[PDB]
């Protein structure tokens, strides 16, 4: 089967930068019948689906803004990004359509970079509800922070506690390019109303102090 | 114009096989090729293959011969992927594509053994802006939908992607506002978990 390498792996791009993309095929895609290019680039958001940005390697499908370029013929293909947008943030990649099976390269992750942004830190303490039904979860959001290099300490009583927590992350915003984290500590009741004073630890570049957050229970 | 209709998600048990649905709209079902695709977070996207709803013409990506098995029913245009006994590695996203131009919505196909649970949910209120929290906590499989105040309050919301463990998800959304609308204006977060039919409404409540 032909295959599709394609490079790099990733790109981390300031708005208003130009990336380049690569797709190298393993056979030449131009079709001797009509001199084109079976070769056609597409882009995948955060949690939706693929959609087609170029076909015929250069050909732009209606509706896509023109910074975004196709290029090369036979078996070395580009895509072009004349200049990120903060929205362009997504999966891109390519696939063949000369030959079965139409397979796909392996895509590129663009990222975008930007100025600082420090974290704003809120702590929950385990809800009324919760508590009837003998759980007890202790949650911090930490949002809209760049980079997103970061750490959560969890403190029970002035103590760090490391078992049962657990974290999640939000895709890049396509707008202020922040990420957003939840921290979540999973007690039961009974191990809850054991202990005190609660904290939740941000530690972000932003800052070479920590910024705390804790409650009383 | 185009659209390609896929289920949300799909349990199925392993051993197990599961029929994959794509209802076609906005044009005419038997001028195209439809192919179906999987999708693994892992890596590259895979062609299994295309059928032409005109003629029941198929082509098949030797990979996937004995596991996928392509059909169409003109009638309500509609395609078709039966996949046969089911192993973990057959859990991804499958969508369906008319001709190589217009991606369906995609069914996320979870390959477990796992009971469907509904969700709890709880309102994460406070010990210039404030910021109020949802947490739905122990529901399976996937996906659940959260909006704040039916939708109206989309600003300054953060849901967060779930995480698993002991087959059970756990999800959470924040929600940021000015601290002088609240609680004066009241914050309900909407919870819905389609698997077990499981309609939550929130309001966020001040200690």
């Amino acid at each position: 089967d032909i295959v599709m390498t394609q490079s790099p792996s990733s790109l981390a791009m300031s708005v208003g930068q130009k990336v380049t993309m690569s797709c190298k095929s393993s056979q030449s895609l131009l079709n001797s019948s009509n001199q084109k290019n079976y070769l056609a680039w597409y882009q995948q958001k955060p949690g939706q689906s693929p959609k087609l940005l170029v076909y015929f390697a250069s050909t732009r499908e209606s509706g896509v803004p023109d910074r975004f370029i196709g290029s090369g013929s036979g078996t070395d293909f580009t895509l072009t990004i004349s200049s990120v947008q903060a929205e362009d943030l997504a999966d891109y990649f390519c696939q063949q359509h000369y030959s079965t099976p139409f397979t796909f390269g392996s895509g590129t992750k663009l990222e975008i970079k930007r100025a600082d942004a420090a974290p704003t830190v809120s702590i929950f303490p385990p809800s009324s509800e919760q508590l009837t039904s003998g759980g007890a979860s202790v949650v911090c959001f930490l949002n809209n922070f760049y980079p997103k290099d970061i750490n959560v300490k969890w403190k029970i009583d002035g103590s760090e506690r490391q078992n049962g927590v657990l974290n999640s992350w939000t895709d890049q915003d396509s707008k202020d390019s922040t990420y957003s984290m939840s921290s979540t500590l999973t007690l039961t009741k009974d191990e809850y109303e054991r202990h005190n004073s609660y904290t939740c630890e941000a530690t972000h570049k932003t800052s070479t102090s920590p910024i705390v957050k804790s409650f009383n229970r | 114009q185009v659209q390609l209709q896929q289920p949300g998600s799909v349990l199925v048990r392993p051993g197990a096989s599961v029929k994959l649905s794509c209802k076609a709209s906005g044009y005419t079902f038997t001028s195209s090729w439809m192919h179906w695709a999987k999708q693994r977070p892992g890596q590259g996207l895979e062609w299994i293959g295309e059928i032409h709803p005109n003629s029941g013409n198929t082509n098949y990506n030797e990979k996937f011969k004995g596991k996928a098995t392509l059909t169409v029913d003109t009638s309500s245009s509609t395609a078709y992927v039966d996949l046969s006994s089911l192993t973990s590695e057959d859990s991804a996203v499958y969508y369906c594509v008319r001709g190589f131009a217009y991606w369906g919505q995609g069914t996320l196909v979870t390959v477990s053994a796992a009971k469907t649970t509904a969700p709890s949910v709880y309102p994460l209120a406070p010990v210039s802006s404030v910021t109020l929290g949802c947490l739905v906590k122990g529901y399976f499989p996937e996906p659940v939908t959260l909006t704040w105040n039916s939708g109206s309050l989309s600003s300054g919301v953060h849901t967060f992607p779930a995480v698993l463990q002991s087959d059970l998800y756990t999800l959470s959304s924040s929600v940021t506002v000015t601290s002088s609308t609240w609680p004066s204006q009241s914050i309900t977060c909407n919870v819905a978990h389609p698997a077990s039919s499981t309609k939550v409404d929130k309001k966020i409540e001040p200690r």
